[PDB]
């Protein structure tokens, strides 16, 4: 829940202390070396959010008469659409946030009437398909039809361009994993044998921390639920 | 401080209470006002200054 | 009182204890005995280390 | 482990007790002593509050009462003899 | 039939709610919100005790304010160089 | 099993909660008193004068209008 | 329970004697290298509190009319909220306890009426969900409804800025683990072949001490309770 | 009404409580708190 400047300071004080990237007073990263750190941080956040299933997000898609493929992009969102290019958007962002393009995997799709819609089921005619990992199909659009999509989400892009996201939202147990990944990227990029050995060390540290977090289940990844098939099958 | 225990009221009910510092039984905090005297020590003369 | 400067440490520790007792009693004014001995033995006053 | 303060009525094994102290500790911590101090001497507070109307009226005349008090010794002035003389 | 009952609407000056006496949390927060009054009472307890002690005397005074109002107005004339009263009794 | 022991001192709901409820059910008195600290401080200030007047309350009335008329008479 | 200055003098008089960080008298760390030590100490405390389950803390959250998502952040605490940004806070604090974000895992959630609320149960309509590790969901808020959250907590943030927490609360059996972790970080940051060899030793020492503490169960981590399923299942 | 019995309110000048005589800890602490009196008596035994 801290800004990008705190990340730059924490890198200036932790790993990357001897490196020539850091300013003279050891306060913050030098200006010309910031895009490198931003790219590395984005890659690390995507890796972690793919691994751990932290964020569960929702989006609402409204159905037009002649369209069957509904890609989930920011072009068709209310808060971000360009009136000249797209006449009518089908992704609603009225309340809050801007729906950054962060669709990794689609889990559940529910109709506007409270009825579930099967995904990727060939033998069920009333099913929804995904030709691409974020594109969604419905082959029979109807009037007054709306679908709610529950999907696994990744961290929104960090840009530091006066309009991008400054905030970093990550569990406090996984800061060292992110820092280790950034250090691995840098020391691999240096292209020397000693730096290569240091990069190997940092990558191994990243893996070990992730495996520890998996062992102790600090993100509450495991889920169970009450049995419902006992009654469906007819047992007494 | 056993003598202080003997010659004391030691009654929990008191009229003094600071609203700026209200806490439950969970909070434990060391005071910021450290109390420490100054003692005589000979200068090292090995640590050249 | 520190004569024969090879005996500085023990006597100055005793001086510390005596100053502690005097401070406990409440005396207003306290003196180290001499300028010569103080400058010769390099006596300085510092808060003790916490460890 | 720990016991959740809102986990009152845990008395599954035996019926007695409800364990309502932890909520008091959580919200009114460090200030329970003032509450008890007021509670012990509460009859005095009740008696004082019962006579609020009057105790405000004695106030609406405090300066006048002080001015009258400044002459209390002089007020009596042995009126009997002067009354008897005036009756003549 | 719009509902307006909630913890947000309540302020420190509101009275108690009878239906929520059974709820321990409600009573605890009720006492917690109104700590300024209890602190004001506690700080000035000696004054309240003295007034309670003298209430038996200050109880009567109250019946006699009306007479004292006129007596106070009269006092200025009533001074009359009180030493002259002995001479007036003599004459 | 049961740790209540003496019923006279120990309450089932809880000692602290019992005191808190006792204070809560009697809040109007505390509020009425607290609203008027400024007024009852003046009476505490002038308590000695009020006590002095109380001593002469029984006397010194004398239907004093009768006395002032007698002076006029 | 001891000050931060005791930690600085223990690191000045234990490990890190032979390094150039310490002052000439070897009684304290120089002003330049204190942020580095603070960052390392915070990371070590997070590691230990994640592993061992030492602290168990609590929060009181009351439910508003139109809210279903209740993030556990200081922006919504009474002592720390901004009146113009947030109309009404929902997390109750005290002037002494201001609720720093220290939520690792949520264990139990109890109603204000003393009844337990199932957590993350898909097939139970009257259950609470956590989309994110520090966010709660309640799909049917009601009047006069308050919830108690029983969660595993981490150590408060050390800042040494006259407002941060100076003290350290840690069992005395795990001081060498913290010192070894700090030394590991410092010796890795040097980027020399000998320093890395020393850092491997320090990290292995940290691991061995943690494993020993687990072996002898000095923190009483293991918990056992009486059996109540005997009566529920209908046995006699 | 409001109970005000406890070990904190207890002082060395207070009399014994007949209810807690059976409690061994109460008797032991009652004797422990009032040790100055016993020491004063023992010091001046010849005079007595």
């Amino acid at each position: 829940m801290y800004y990008i400047e705190e990340l730059f300071c924490r890198l200036a004080n932790g790993v990357l202390n001897n490196t020539g990237i850091v300013t003279d007073d050891r306060g913050d990263i030098e200006d010309d070396s910031k895009p490198f750190i931003i790219v590395a941080a984005n890659e690390a956040l995507t890796r972690l959010h793919g691994r751990f299933n932290m964020r569960n997000n929702n989006v609402v898609v409204e159905m037009q008469e002649g369209r069957t493929n509904y890609p989930l992009l920011a072009k068709y969102a209310v808060q971000s659409y360009d009136p000249n290019e797209v006449k009518c958007p089908f992704i609603m962002d009225l309340a809050g946030e801007k729906f950054a393009e962060d669709v990794i995997r689609i889990l559940e799709v529910y109709d506007d009437k409270g009825r579930r819609r099967p995904l990727n089921d060939r033998n069920n005619p009333c099913s929804l398909f995904t030709p691409r990992p974020n594109v969604l199909q419905n082959n029979a659009p109807k009037a007054w039809e709306v679908l709610n999509v529950m999907y696994q989400a990744k961290h929104p892009k960090l840009s530091t361009a006066e309009d991008g996201y400054n905030e970093i939202d990550i569990p406090d147990t996984l800061d060292p994993a992110l820092d280790a990944y950034i250090a691995y990227r840098y020391y691999t990029s240096l292209n020397t044998p000693e730096s290569s050995a240091k990069a190997a060390e940092y990558l191994s540290f990243y893996d070990s921390i992730c495996r520890e977090v998996v062992e102790y289940d600090l993100t509450s990844d495991t889920e169970v639920d009450t049995n419902t098939l006992f009654r469906k099958r007819g047992w007494r | 401080s056993i003598e202080d225990y003997l010659k004391g009221k030691n009654c929990l009910a008191s009229p003094n209470y600071d609203p700026d510092d209200q806490h439950s039984s969970w909070r434990e905090d060391l005071p910021q006002f450290k109390k420490d005297r100054e003692h005589l020590t000979l200068v090292n003369t090995r640590r050249n200054r | 009182f520190v004569l024969l400067p090879e005996d500085a440490k023990k006597i100055w520790a005793d001086v510390d204890k005596a100053w502690g007792l005097a401070l406990e009693a409440g005396i207003p004014h306290i003196y180290p005995w001499s300028y010569t001995q103080v400058m010769r033995d390099g006596v300085i006053y510092a808060v003790p280390k916490v460890c | 482990s720990g016991h959740t303060p809102f986990n009152t009525i845990p008395n599954e094994g035996y019926c007695c007790e409800t364990l309502n102290d932890p909520i008091v500790d959580k919200m009114i911590g460090n200030a329970y002593y003032v509450v008890k101090f007021v509670a012990l001497r509460m009859p005095f507070i009740k008696n004082v509050s019962d006579n609020m109307t009057q105790l405000l009226a004695i106030h609406n005349k405090l300066t006048e009462l002080s001015a009258i008090y400044t002459k209390l010794d002089e007020l009596q002035l042995i009126h009997n003899n002067l009354d008897k003389l005036q009756e003549l």
